[PDB]
């Protein structure tokens, strides 16, 4: 090219077939940091962490920048945007979630518990039986069943949902 | 060891005594009486009315004796049949007699935008029910529908509940709000 | 002690006796009562109300065999007798289900739904236009199971206002 | 009033569409409150640095008043009826549009009811600015109702107003149901 836009960011980073490469850091603290919470391991960043240093704008993607890079990681590697959003609410809150391993899940520690969130659109119905034998699934692990759904809007709330046999 | 005997008309049960009445509301917080919407406890003259489900359970507690206009005497099953031969009263009782079984309370939600009040003592006394909205574990709800309930639960304690049964079993979600 | 004595015919109630004169005269003015007939709804009210014998039945005892006898709805009842209470003077509108009632000299018309007997969205906005369209300002009541009632006005419009 | 021409483009991914550019974003949300900025909840009026989120219901709209182009992540073209029909595989959103499009067409300013538990919100002239009369929830005229859903209406608009509205729909045409409570 010319000349390359570094100015900025934190790191550059190319997107492969299936996953976010990081090719320059250009503060290593960054990475570092991308390697002691486990994200970034040798190279390879996990595709939301990717799309979520993306759109602080600390990521390069190429010539790509901020939520135009996100959308692309996001877009590219076939993840979900209301997944997405409330893995980039709950980094910008504190936490470092990963992949639950059910469909819509994302798991998160904190205080000493384990927190499993399920991802839910409005739009997209689901039998109350499903959320009761999430719960219960969830419960079964030591998670705390946790429920985020996001509107049609793209608004965000969080909510506990403990299964019981009987109310107490 | 209440006994009160009430007649079957439409699909309620009228408790015409007035001791009758008062007893019910008394011991264990059946019914509604019909000349006063919030009784004080109970200076009420009745008749009390009792709904569908509150005569199924009390005719099976034993508690209950029901009858016709004409008299004739209504059984337990009779209740049970006209009682399973409405789709929102048969998913209520379910959960009401669960619910009574484990010694709650139960009133009416219609006052909190629900199914269910549910008292540990009593209206007027405990000073704070829980609420509860009824589903079937195979009826289909969007994501959104457990953000209003979150809302509706605002006021009174933001922890509600889903109450889920089929074929006479019952679990409890508790929903309750939460700061990641 | 009732004021009257009545007894249930076929398709009517009809007042045999009349204790206090002046609680018939009564009746008649408002014009519930007419010719020995006494419409059903006004007829369990009063027996509701102690005033109202059916034979040597009183009260709601007296109520309940009037209502189940003439094949009344409990909860359009219910209603009947809240809106008494309450001093206006319904009788039986045309639309099923419907009491009709004056009052500020308007015309107000009350549907009466129940808990436990769903209704489609269309048919309440059909029954309301139908009301507008009568010079009835549309007065739906709910009764919930237990006996619980509660008012609303619903309006349909093309334009919300 | 007559806020001014447009104006503005959009990726289109998932259900949604965003809007990255940041004068495009405050330039909607200013003209018209259309879409929800996903840095902020709550704006002052329209100092927030997006990207705006359009409902798939507001994009089709969008697109129909010919103000947004709406485009896929690889840059590609998507057509007013690719949104449209998009918009028509979701019963939810499907019955949502007909009254979202009469709304705004009417010229209210319509946003997300979620916070009030129902569909709409609706105001006048704008959130922060006056303080929306009316809640609506949408209903297909083939919908069964319990008659105590009526009350949990009079419920919800119990706390913000005690007017809340029923918005009925079919082939495209819509009737709303003022219900308020009422002293016999």
């Amino acid at each position: 090219k010319g000349e390359g836009e570094v100015a900025g960011c934190k790191a550059a980073a190319r997107l492969g077939v299936e996953g976010v490469f990081v090719e320059e850091c250009f503060d290593g603290s960054y990475c570092r940091n991308l390697e002691r919470i486990g994200y970034l391991r040798k190279g390879r960043l996990e595709p939301l962490e990717a799309a979520y240093q993306a759109s602080r704008g600390m990521l390069c993607m190429g010539e790509t920048r901020g939520w135009a890079a996100a959308v692309e990681v996001i877009a590219g590697l076939g993840l979900s945007l209301d997944t997405a959003l409330v893995y980039f609410d709950l980094r910008r809150k504190g936490r470092k979630p990963l992949v639950g391993v059910r469909r819509g899940t994302l798991v998160y520690e904190h205080g000493g518990r384990v927190y499993e969130v399920l991802v839910l659109s409005e739009g997209y119905p689901l039998k109350i039986g499903s959320l009761v034998e999430w719960s219960r699934g969830a419960s079964m692990d030591n998670h705390s069943p946790i429920v985020a759904i996001v509107d049609r809007t793209g608004l965000i709330t969080y909510y506990e949902a403990r299964a019981v046999r009987s109310i107490q | 060891p209440i006994k009160a005997s009430g007649v079957l008309i439409g699909d309620s049960v009228l408790v015409t005594d007035v001791e009758q009445a008062r007893s019910l509301y008394s011991c264990g917080y059946y019914g509604q009486p019909l000349d006063v919407e919030k009784p004080r406890g109970a200076d009420f003259e009745g008749p009390l009315r009792l709904s569908l489900i509150e005569s199924l359970y009390l005719a099976e507690k034993g508690v209950l004796e029901v009858a016709k206009p004409d008299g004739s005497s209504v059984g337990v099953e009779d209740l049970r049949t006209a009682v399973r031969g409405n789709p929102r009263f048969s998913m209520l009782y379910n959960i009401y007699r669960d619910l009574r079984e484990r010694g709650f309370v139960v009133r009416s939600g219609l006052k909190f935008g629900s199914d269910f009040a549910v008292y540990r003592l009593g209206p007027g006394i405990d000073h704070a029910p829980f609420i509860v909205h009824a589903y079937s574990p195979e009826d289909n709800i969007d994501p959104v529908e457990i953000v209003r309930a979150g809302r509706l639960s605002h006021s009174v304690r933001k922890k509600f509940v889903f109450a889920v049964t089929r074929g006479g079993d019952v679990s409890y979600l508790m929903i309750d709000w939460f700061r990641p």
